[PDB]
C-alpha cells in the first residue's frame, strides 16, 4: 500500500505505515522567473515550511525523529470518553481526526510543557 | 522540413565567375554548419569547404584559398538563409556539381544534401 | 586521417549479405550516391544508423576496420556507397546487381 | 550490521545555479554577495577526478547570465527608434580613404511632438548605408533591428566575477599546470567560489586573462575537427595599447520628453585613424611558443603557417572589443603573418551600432566617449581555427563561449552527497 | 583538514572528519528580482531542500542526529562481499560509493522498515 | 508570560520559559511577483534558514530535539571567571550574552569535535 494506502484501514494497521506517508511530506535548476517556475518555487517553499512546522512540533514534544512517541501527558477524561477497543480496531484515522478536531490545540500545550519539564529535571539529576 | 534548395546549373568560361545558391529552410539554420562539396564527372567528392551560418566564417582548403568565397545571407528573424558559393579563377578543371550539406553533429554526419547545381566551363 | 576503401567494383545477387571493407583512424560516415541524386547518409559514426533507413544496413567497428554490412540485398542498393571521415571522402564502390 | 554515515566525502557530477560573488555596471556587480577576502583553498590529496572543458555546465551558465544582464542593462535605457530616418550625409572636414566619418544632418523630434530640430551627428561610415540622393543615407539597423541607446553612465568594464556554488555543492579547480583540458587531473582541490573572471568579450585574442603558469597551452575539442576552435593559452602576457586619437566631444539631442540622444559633435584636434600596438619582438617568440606546441599535435615536419582571417562578419573578421566604452575592430593582418617552418601598429574601425551575442532585433547605440580612450590590455591567448606538408592556422571567434573556456577550465561544479551505508560489526 | 579533506584519506580516517562536511550542507537582506538575485534566491532554496532530504531520511532511519548509526538490518551478502579490512584501511569512501551504486535505493527501504518495526516494539514495551 | 517574556528575568527563571521562544522561531497561497509578495517571500525563506541553522548546530552538538543539553566539554576558566550563584540568580540572558560574545564561536567548535569523539566510542562499544 502506497501513500496513503491505508486511509480506510483501522487505525492500528494504518501504524505500520507511517514511513510510507511520512516519506512524501517533502533547464530544472533554473528558477525562470514565469508563469510556472513561480508555481514550482511556491510549491517547494511550501513543503520546505510545513515539513519544518511539523517536524518543530515533534521537536518541542520531545517526540523528535519518532513515529510513535509516548507522553507523560495523561489523558484528560472530557476530550473523549471511548475504549480504546473500537478506536484501535474499527475506526479509522479520519474518523478520529474528526472527533479529536476541537481540543488539539490545547493538547499541544500541555504536550510541550511536559517536555520541558522534564528536560530540567534530567539537568537536575546529573 | 528541412530542406536545401539549390539554384538551376550555370555555364560560364575560363576566368569568369559562377554563383551556386543554397536557400536553406525548415530548421535552425544557427547551429549546424554549411559545408560545399564538389562532385566531380566520374570521380569521388571533394571538400570546398564548411561556412559558419552564425558568425559567417568560411574554412577552405588550400586549394580554394584566394578562390572560392563561401558567404551567406538571413531573411529577418534568420527564418530563411541563402548561402552562396562564388569562384573566380575559374578553370575547365572546376567542371563538377556542388552540392551544400548539412553538418549535425561532431562526427560530420551530413544526413541532408542539396539537389546539386552543374557548373560546366 | 587516412584512409582506404577496397574494392572499387563489385557484383552481387539478390538475397545476399554483402561486405564493403573501409578502413580509417576517424568518426567514419557511410553514404549512398545514386549517380546524380547527391548522397544520402545511412550509417553514421561506426554503427549507428538513420531514421528512413530499413534494417538491411548495418555497421561494425573493428578496431580500425568498418563494413557496412548489407544483408538481404535488394534491387534498390544498385548505388555508390563511400566512406566519409571529416572532409576526407573516398571514391564509391559501384554496387552491380 | 549496515551503518549510516553523515558527512562522507563523496561527490558526483551535477549540475546548479552558480551566483555571483565579488569585491554603475554592467554585470550588477553591486548586487554580488561580498566574496571572500581570503578565499579558502583545500587541496584534496589522493584524489583523481575526471574534467571536460567543452561539457562544461558553468560555461553554457556564464554565457547565459552575460546575455541576461546585458539585457536587463538595456532595460531602462532610451530607444533610438526616432533616429531611423533618412540623413543627409557629407564628408567631416578633412583634406584627405578615410570617408571613415559622416557629418550626418536630420530633422529630429523635439519634446513637442508637433514641432522638428534640423540636428546633426558625426556618424561612422560602417554605421550608415546609402540608400538610392547620393547624399542620403540611413543607419545600418533600420532595415533589420530596433536601437536602443546604452545608458551613459553604465560602464562597459569588465569587473571580476566569482562564480559560487550554492551550500551542499563545491567547485573543483584542478591545479595541475599541464591540462590538456580534459580526461584525468591528479592534485585536485576544493574551492568555493572561482577566481575573478573578467567577462571580457573579444575576437580573435583573449584579453586581460588569465595565463598558464608553466608551458603554452592548446586546447581544442578535437584536433582532427576543423569546426572545433584551438584555444592557445600563454604562459606570458602580449601587452596591446590602444589610442583612438580623436577628441569626439559629444552633444545632447533631446529626442523626446526627457529623452536624450547624444551624438558626436565636433572633433577638436586631427582626424586620425584609431589603432592597437603590439610590440614586434614579444609577439614574435610568443608565436614560436605557440609554432612550438602545434608542432606538438601535428609532427615536428610541419609547416606551421599563420595566415589572416578568411571571412565573414566584421565581428570574426577583425579583433573586436570594448576599450574606455568604444567598441574597436582591428585588423590584425600583420599579427597572423609567418611561415614559422617595433611595435605592429593595428588599423582599427570603430562602431556604435553593436549586435552583440550574434543576435537581431537587440542592437545597441554606444554613446561617443569623450576625450581620447587608450588600451593597455594584455593577451593571453588565441581563439584559432585550422584550414582543413603544411598546416594554416587563421584567427577565429564570434562564440563567446570559447572566450570563457579559457577561464572555467579548471572548474567542476559536482554535489555532495553526504549519506553513505558501510559494513561493520555493530549492532542497535 | 577542511572541506572534504579526506576525500582522498582512507574510509576509517575520513569517519573523524565527518563534523566538517556536515556543517557545509547549510542591501544583502533584500531579493531585488535581478539577474544574480534570481539565483542566490535558488541556491538558498536548493541547499535548504538538500540538507532536509539528507535529514528527513536519517529521520525516518532512526539515526537523527548521528553522525554515525548503526541499524538492525543485516548486510545481504549480494550487495558486496569484501571483507572490513581493505574496505577500513586501503578504499576511500568515493570508491565505495563507486561500488555500492546500484543496491543502495533497496538498502534504504529496509532501513527506514526496520525502524518502524522497532518503533512498534517499544510501544509495545511501555 | 508570552514570546521573550522572561527577557529581563533571572538566567533561572528564563529556563523554564524555553518552549515559548522556541515556538515562535518558524490569494495568499499564490506568490503575486509583487513589490509585497518578494518581501513575504523574502521573509519565509529567512525564517525557515534561521531556524535550520540553529537546529543544524544543535544535532552536531549531539544537543537535537534538546532544549537544554548537557555536554562533556569542560568549561575552561578563561572564557569567563565567575561563580554559578550570581549566573543562576541575579543576571538575566541578554547580559550573559554580552559577556560571552568573544569566545563563543570556538566553543562551538570545542562542542562539535567533542559530539564525534563520542559518537566513534558508541560504534566502538557495539
Ligand atoms: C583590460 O584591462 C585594462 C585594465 O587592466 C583596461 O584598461 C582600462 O580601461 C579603463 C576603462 O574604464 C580605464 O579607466 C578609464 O580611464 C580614464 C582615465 O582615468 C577615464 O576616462 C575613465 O573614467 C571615466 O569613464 C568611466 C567609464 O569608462 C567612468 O566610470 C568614470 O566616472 C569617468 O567618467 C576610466 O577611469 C583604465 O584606465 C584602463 N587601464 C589602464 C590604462 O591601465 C582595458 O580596457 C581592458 N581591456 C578589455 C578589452 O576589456
Ligand atoms: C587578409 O589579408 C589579405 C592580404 O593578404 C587581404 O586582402 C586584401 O583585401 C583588400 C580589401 O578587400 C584588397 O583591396 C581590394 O582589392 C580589390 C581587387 O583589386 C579592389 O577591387 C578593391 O577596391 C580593393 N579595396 C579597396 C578598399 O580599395 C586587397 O587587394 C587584398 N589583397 C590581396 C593581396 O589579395 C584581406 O582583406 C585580409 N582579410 C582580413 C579579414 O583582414
Ligand atoms: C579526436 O577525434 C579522433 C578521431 O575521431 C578521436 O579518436 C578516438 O581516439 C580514442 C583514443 O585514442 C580511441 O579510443 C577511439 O577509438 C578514437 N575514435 C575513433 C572513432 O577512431 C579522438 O577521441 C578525438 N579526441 C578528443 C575528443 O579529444
Ligand atoms: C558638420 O556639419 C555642420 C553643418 O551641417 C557644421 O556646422 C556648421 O559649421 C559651419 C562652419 O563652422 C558654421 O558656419 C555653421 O553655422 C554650422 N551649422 C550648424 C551648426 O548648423 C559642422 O561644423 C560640421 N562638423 C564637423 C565637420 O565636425
Ligand atoms: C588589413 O590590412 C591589410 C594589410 O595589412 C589590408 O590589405 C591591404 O589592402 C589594401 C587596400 O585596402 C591594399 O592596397 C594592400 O596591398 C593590402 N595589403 C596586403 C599586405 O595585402 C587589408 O585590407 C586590411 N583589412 C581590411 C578588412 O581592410
Ligand atoms: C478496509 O480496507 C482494507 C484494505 O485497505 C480491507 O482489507 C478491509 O476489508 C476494509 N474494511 C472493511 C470493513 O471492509
Ligand atoms: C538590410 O539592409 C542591408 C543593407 O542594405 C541589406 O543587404 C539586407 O539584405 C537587408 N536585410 C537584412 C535582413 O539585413
Ligand atoms: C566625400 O566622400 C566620398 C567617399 O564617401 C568621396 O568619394 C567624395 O569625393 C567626398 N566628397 C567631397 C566633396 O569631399
Ligand atoms: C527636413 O525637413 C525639411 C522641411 O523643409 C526638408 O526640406 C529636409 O529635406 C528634411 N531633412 C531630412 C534629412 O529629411
Ligand atoms: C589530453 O587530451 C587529449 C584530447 O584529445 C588526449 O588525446 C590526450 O591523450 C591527453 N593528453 C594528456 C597528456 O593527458
Ligand atoms: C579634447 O578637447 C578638449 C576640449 O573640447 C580639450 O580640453 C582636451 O585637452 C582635448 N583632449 C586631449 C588633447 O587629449
Ligand atoms: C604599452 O603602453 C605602455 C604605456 O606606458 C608602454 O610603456 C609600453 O611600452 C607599451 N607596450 C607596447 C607593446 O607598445
Ligand atoms: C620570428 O622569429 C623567427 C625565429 O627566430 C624568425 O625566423 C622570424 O624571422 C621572426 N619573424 C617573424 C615575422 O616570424
Ligand atoms: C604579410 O606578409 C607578407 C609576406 O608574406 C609581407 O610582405 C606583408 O607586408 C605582410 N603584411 C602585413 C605585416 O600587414
Ligand atoms: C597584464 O595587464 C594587466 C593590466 O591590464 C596587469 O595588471 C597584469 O599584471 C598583466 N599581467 C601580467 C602577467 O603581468
Ligand atoms: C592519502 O592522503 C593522506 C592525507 O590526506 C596522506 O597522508 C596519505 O599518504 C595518502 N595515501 C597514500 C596511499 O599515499
Ligand atoms: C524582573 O521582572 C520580573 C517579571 O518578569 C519581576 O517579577 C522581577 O521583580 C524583576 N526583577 C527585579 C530585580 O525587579
Amino acid at each position: 500500500l502506497g501513500f496513503l494506502g491505508a486511509a480506510g484501514s483501522t487505525m492500528g494497521a494504518a501504524s505500520m505505515t507511517l514511513t510510507v506517508q511520512a516519506r512524501n511530506l517533502l533547464q530544472q535548476h533554473l528558477l525562470k522567473l514565469t508563469v510556472w517556475g513561480i508555481k514550482q518555487l511556491q510549491a517547494r517553499v511550501l513543503a520546505v515550511e510545513r515539513y519544518l512546522r511539523d517536524q518543530q512540533l515533534l521537536g518541542i514534544w520531545g517526540c523528535s525523529g519518532k513515529l510513535i512517541c509516548c507522553t507523560n501527558v495523561p489523558w484528560n477524561s472530557s476530550w473523549s470518553n471511548r475504549n480504546l477497543s473500537e478506536i484501535w480496531d474499527n475506526m479509522t484515522w479520519l474518523q478520529w481526526d474528526k472527533e479529536i478536531s476541537n481540543y488539539t490545540q490545547i493538547i499541544y500545550g500541555l504536550l510541550e510543557e511536559s517536555q520541558n519539564q522534564q528536560e530540567k529535571n534530567e539537568q537536575d539529576l546529573l | 522540413q528541412v530542406q536545401l534548395l539549390q539554384s538551376g546549373a550555370a555555364v560560364t568560361k575560363p576566368g569568369a565567375s559562377v554563383r551556386v545558391s543554397c536557400e536553406a529552410s525548415g530548421y535552425n539554420i544557427r547551429d549546424y554548419f554549411i559545408h560545399w562539396w564538389r562532385q566531380a564527372p566520374g570521380q569521388g567528392l571533394q571538400w570546398v569547404g564548411w561556412i559558419n551560418p552564425k558568425t559567417g566564417q568560411p574554412n577552405n582548403p588550400r586549394q580554394f584559398q584566394g578562390r572560392v568565397s563561401l558567404t551567406r545571407h538571413a531573411s529577418w528573424d534568420f527564418d530563411t538563409y541563402s548561402f552562396y558559393m562564388d569562384l573566380k579563377a575559374l578553370r575547365s578543371d572546376d567542371t563538377a556539381v556542388y552540392f551544400c550539406a548539412r553538418q549535425r553533429s561532431d562526427y560530420w554526419d551530413f544526413d541532408v544534401w542539396g539537389s546539386g547545381t552543374q557548373v560546366t566551363v | 586521417i587516412q584512409m582506404t576503401q577496397s574494392p572499387s567494383s563489385l557484383s552481387a545477387s539478390v538475397g545476399d549479405t554483402v561486405t564493403i571493407t573501409c578502413q580509417a583512424n576517424g568518426y567514419l560516415n557511410w553514404y549512398q550516391q545514386r549517380r546524380g541524386k547527391a548522397p544520402k547518409l545511412l550509417i553514421y559514426d561506426g554503427s549507428k544508423l538513420e531514421r528512413g533507413v530499413p534494417s538491411r544496413f548495418s555497421g561494425r567497428r573493428w578496431g580500425q576496420e568498418y563494413n557496412l554490412t548489407i544483408n538481404n540485398l535488394q534491387p534498390e542498393d544498385i548505388a555508390t556507397y563511400f566512406c566519409q571521415v571529416y572532409e576526407f571522402v573516398v571514391p564509391g564502390t559501384r554496387l552491380d546487381l | 550490521w549496515v551503518t549510516v554515515y553523515y558527512g562522507v566525502p563523496v561527490w558526483k557530477d551535477a549540475e546548479t545555479t552558480l551566483f555571483c560573488a565579488s569585491d554603475h555596471n554592467v554585470w550588477a556587480t553591486h548586487a554580488c554577495v561580498p566574496t571572500d577576502p581570503n578565499p579558502q583553498e583545500i587541496h584534496l590529496e589522493n584524489v583523481t577526478e575526471e574534467f571536460n572543458m567543452w561539457k562544461n555546465n558553468m560555461v553554457e551558465q556564464m554565457h547565459t547570465d552575460i546575455i541576461s544582464l546585458w539585457d536587463q542593462s538595456l532595460k531602462p535605457c532610451v530607444k533610438l527608434t526616432p533616429l531611423c530616418v533618412t540623413l543627409q550625409c557629407t564628408n567631416v572636414t578633412n583634406n584627405i580613404m578615410r570617408g571613415e566619418l559622416k557629418n550626418c544632418s536630420f530633422n529630429m523630434t523635439t519634446e513637442l511632438r508637433d514641432k522638428k530640430q534640423k540636428v546633426y551627428s558625426l556618424f561612422y561610415r560602417l554605421d550608415v548605408v546609402q540608400i538610392n540622393s547620393n547624399k542620403e543615407y540611413r543607419l545600418i539597423n533600420c532595415n533589420t533591428s530596433a536601437i536602443t541607446q546604452a545608458c551613459p553612465k553604465v560602464s562597459f568594464e569588465p569587473i571580476p566575477i566569482h562564480y559560487c556554488a550554492p551550500a551542499g555543492f563545491a567547485i573543483l579547480k584542478c591545479k595541475d599546470k599541464k591540462f590538456n583540458g580534459t580526461g584525468p587531473c591528479p592534485s585536485v582541490s576544493t574551492v568555493q567560489c572561482t577566481h575573478g573572471i573578467k567577462p571580457v568579450v573579444s575576437t580573435q585574442l583573449l584579453l586581460n586573462g588569465s595565463l598558464a603558469e608553466e608551458e603554452v597551452m592548446i586546447r581544442s575539442e578535437n584536433i582532427t575537427n576543423n569546426a572545433k576552435n584551438i584555444l592557445v593559452q600563454f604562459n606570458t602576457p602580449v601587452q596591446i595599447n590602444c589610442t583612438r586619437p580623436n577628441n569626439n566631444t559629444r552633444k545632447s539631442i533631446r529626442i523626446g520628453p526627457g529623452q536624450a540622444f547624444y551624438a558626436t559633435g565636433d572633433i577638436i584636434g586631427d582626424i586620425r585613424q584609431a589603432h592597437c600596438n603590439v610590440s614586434k619582438a614579444t609577439w614574435n617568440e610568443t608565436l614560436g611558443k605557440v609554432v612550438k606546441q602545434l608542432r606538438k599535435h601535428f609532427g615536428n615536419n610541419t609547416i606551421i603557417r599563420f595566415a589572416n582571417s578568411s571571412g565573414g562578419d566584421l565581428e570574426v573578421t577583425t579583433h573586436s572589443f570594448n576599450c574606455g566604452g568604444e567598441f574597436f575592430y582591428c585588423n590584425t593582418s600583420g599579427l597572423f603573418n609567418s611561415t614559422w617552418i617595433d611595435s605592429i601598429t593595428l588599423p582599427c574601425r570603430i562602431k556604435q551600432i553593436i549586435n552583440m551575442w550574434q543576435r537581431i532585433g537587440q542592437a545597441m547605440y554606444a554613446p561617443p566617449i569623450q576625450g581620447v580612450i587608450r588600451c593597455v590590455s594584455n593577451i593571453t591567448g588565441l581563439i584559432l581555427t585550422r584550414d582543413g606538408t603544411t598546416e594554416t592556422f587563421r584567427p577565429g571567434g564570434g562564440d563567446m563561449r570559447d572566450n570563457w573556456r579559457s577561464e572555467l577550465y579548471k572548474y567542476k561544479v559536482v554535489k555532495i552527497e553526504p549519506l553513505g551505508v558501510a559494513p561493520t560489526r555493530c549492532k542497535r
